[PDB]
């Protein structure tokens, strides 16, 4: 029951890590898009 | 502008460092099993 | 319940793994997108400047 | 090709959306424990 | 089986974490690559 | 330099390959529970 709770919390933290990676990817899209705009528009 | 891309990259670096701290905690919990 | 929880932990990790697999495909496509901007600069920007 | 970047970025956006839903489901299973 | 399954779950999460740590390393390098492209377009 | 980005992108690809292998191994351990 103690080990079960630890595994739960470990997955929960892994999931927070993945959520941070998902926001980082959203911003990488923004960064790439802006470089192509700068090279295309401006 | 390029200086205002730098902001976006800094945002990415900040989220990446949060992600690393979360994995660090998960592994520390697993060490205790 | 204890077997029940072990089964739940397994299915939660399976879902986490599917989230990671999606992130992995996204990153593969980000490689493609950056490659394309760099190739574009090497293919139609620099030659255009020359012309 | 301008549209052939656009096709790639939209592939990333759809995969990013799928990833968030998987994490949401993982988290809810954890709540059921 | 109880102890056996707990240790298997632990190793599964350990391996998932290594997969996330690799993605984190990749993102770090994707920043370098984007920076490099904008840098080569400015210099 | 054009090849000094190409080195970076090739590193990302191999890192991606490692990530995929790690997830496969996690899933197969889950298959043994």
């Amino acid at each position: 029951r103690s080990d079960i709770e630890k595994l739960k919390e470990a997955i929960r933290d892994t999931n927070k890590a993945v959520q941070s990676v998902q926001s980082s990817i959203g911003n990488l899209i923004v960064a790439i898009k802006s470089v192509q705009d700068y090279v295309n528009k401006e | 502008d390029p200086i205002d891309i730098s902001i976006v990259l800094n945002k990415i670096k900040s989220q990446l460092e949060e992600s690393k701290e979360w994995i660090r905690r998960s592994n520390k919990i697993l060490d205790s099993i």
